[PDB]
């Protein structure tokens, strides 16, 4: 994403 | 086959390192916490220390072996196997593991691994000492992995392993999962959100 | 043989990650504590702290050898061998152990490993200042082997349950009960054995 | 290429002991701090205790893949990749790491690694019942990669604020800032590029 | 032989799980505590907490070497050698090893090994605010080799509280290091042990 | 050479295990401890809790690379390296490191290592709250070797000290000396440090 769920912070850095 | 065959088996062709995905399905990873202990409810900074069984369980098909005039479980070192990348969103303190590391796995390729772990959170204890008490709220996901890769659900209220000798008491415990997908990305992310209401008790 | 050849023939031979069994025929796990002390008793938020020798023994016909011209026993890491998966199923803490990690095998197969450890519990401590006293129960069973697989029984326990006691204790030993159970869950149709010890103590006066 | 391939891959080829610079050019390291909980104030002795994820980013080409037919990303253990050598200039306790130590790798050899840390700082929080609040600084960067070896960079997002911070803390964030700096020691003739985040933050009520 | 050569012959010939018994007479290892503080008398819970270098030396001639032109000793990580599975049978406490775990080799087989260690014991502490003051006793002694595999002796210096720290709230009054040999009900076996003593007191 | 080759050739001729002597000289290590902050005094115990980058230098010529096309220098994670057993003769807690294990190695074979270090010692802090302040001494020497193995020089505070500690810094001296203990027949150097703090 950029934000929010860790998972997400990591497939889609920010 | 012996135990030993199994257990060979097992380092040829698990790779503790690599997700055992299969035809590019999520491994479905189902996750249960049953609650032995609430041990320090600090009213002076909103903090909770909970022992708990954190029931896992999963599938890599790749260690199934056939279970006729052979065992049909081992217990293997968790060093020796994949296992998933579940955190606690909200702990504020390092899982501490109480319980020997190892996980059974059986003859279908079904892996449990339930360690007994004492952890913190942070949670609000102003109504704790009240008789609807305070709810605490633990969020539980894959650290790394998305929802293609890795799905997780619950498997609810139970006293039954709680210590009769603790100040508190459990009044309900209720697991509900969230998924949640955002408009940048095509994939969605769970969690399993487990609510643990308890009071001191009378 | 020598003790070299013994170690040696044991590193060859033992699997630590492989219960020594044949078959569907248990592996047999004696248990016994000797409670050496009980330090810091928490009115408060009932929990007490305990260390106690851990006594377990158990056979591995695997590692046995011929005795003649040879000794009879040998210290050997516990990493070198399968240990059972013994815990404390009501524990608040991870064991502290705080003795070598060395255990005596037997030409027999035979053995033993007794650490001392240090470990948190809950219990009721609000009697501990009374007559009859507190009472601490410690479950301790295989975390992993149902009872085809691992069985776990009390030894008969003679000894002076105070023999190993720190005469320094601010408490004092009245008795010490094991009751064997085995608990069988609604998933899964075996068994899991445990030990559970029952320390009864209070404060010296 | 299956996950396994994409691993065996990393296995060979990454070196976790090698800085991965590409023609003595140095690695752009980027690092941001999501602060999560702020757990003990002590106003007597200026010391906080804070977890906060700590958002590093970094290229290493030696783990590239080709992505057609493919996964684009990763999760690999630490223990096989060369990490930035990071550390709080400031910090007074080591590092926990609370979260499983994995990073996220790109096909294009682009490197997550976000461990939620709690640790223990020495930083000035008189004011922290006011209004205006206290400022807690940490002052991060490699411990032993100057300027031309490792470069280290917030990230362009404080388009963000308290989503990550936790409802339960007595305390509340103000704000977050980020300055890069490069600093020159005594002991060492080159200079040491560093993060310093401030974190502004006061009492609830 | 250089020292290079000295500890790549120590690593071929030097079994840590083997105690280095010559044809299974005990292994004699001298045992002497020097303490260097007393830390935290706890009045109420009858505690203490020491510092003290644990000297210990024993004999391994297989790691022996020709002395002439070449070092004379060696400092060697202790997970390349057998080090005694000694222990503090009375300990409350995990030691603590404040100290670099190497052990000192000399040319003709002798290892020495001086680990500075924290720990903490019961002891009787109702006397340490009087002049006569407190006794906490130690016991130490292998875990797992009774006496026809490990011996144990005293060094007889006591004779100083040389190492003791000036800062510390307390003050020595007298050490003994005495030898003995416990039987338990668990082990038909003697164990043999160094039962110190120190006696010490609040300072004036 | 590039990084990757330099750590295999010490991987190769390195000896962790072996103290890097040149024809039976010591080998010099020369120590300063920079002070970043004084955290628990302790009045009633007499114990003080220091944090200190300890500055470490010497020489081992088996490491050196010489060039062509290579780097002046690198970092090597300390398990790769042979490391000096200095400890702090009395200290009461384990050292604990909180920074990173990894050593600089320069091409000529010199290697600087220079840990964060947090410990607890013995010291008389009656005084910490008067204007001449308490003194913190810290005795820091090889473990095992003696002087004719390793030899201990210091060579400064260094404005490194917290602002944010409650403490301040009178003034630091590092001397150099020699002990010797009933214990050993040979004598062993140190560098004692004294570190004059006072309360803010």
């Amino acid at each position: 994403c950029c934000a929010r769920n860790p998972a997400c912070r990591h497939n889609h850095p920010c | 086959l012996d135990r030993a065959d199994i257990l060979y088996n097992i380092r040829q062709t698990s790779r503790p390192d690599v997700i055992p995905t299969q035809r590019d399905r999520p491994v479905a990873v189902s996750v249960s916490l049953k609650f032995i202990n609430i041990l320090e409810v600090n009213e002076i900074t909103n903090e909770v220390d909970v022992v708990f069984w954190q029931q896992t369980t999963w599938s890599d098909r790749t260690l199934a072996w056939n279970s006729s005039h052979s065992p049909d479980q081992v217990s293997v070192p968790i060093s020796s196997l994949w296992v998933p990348d579940l955190a606690a969103y909200n702990a504020i303190s390092k899982p501490e593991v109480l319980t020997p590391q190892l996980a059974r796995v059986v003859s279908d390729g079904e892996v449990l691994y339930m360690p007994s772990i004492r952890q913190r959170f942070s949670c609000d204890v102003s109504g704790v000492d009240t008789e609807s008490g305070a709810t605490c709220r633990i969020k539980i996901g894959s650290w790394t992995h998305h929802s293609r890769e890795i799905s997780v659900d619950p498997t609810s209220d139970d006293s039954e392993y709680f210590s009769q000798y603790s100040r508190f008491e459990i009044l309900d415990v209720t697991q509900k999962k969230n998924s949640v997908t955002y408009s940048c990305c095509p994939e969605a992310y769970e969690d399993v959100e487990v609510s643990l209401n308890f009071r001191k008790k009378g």
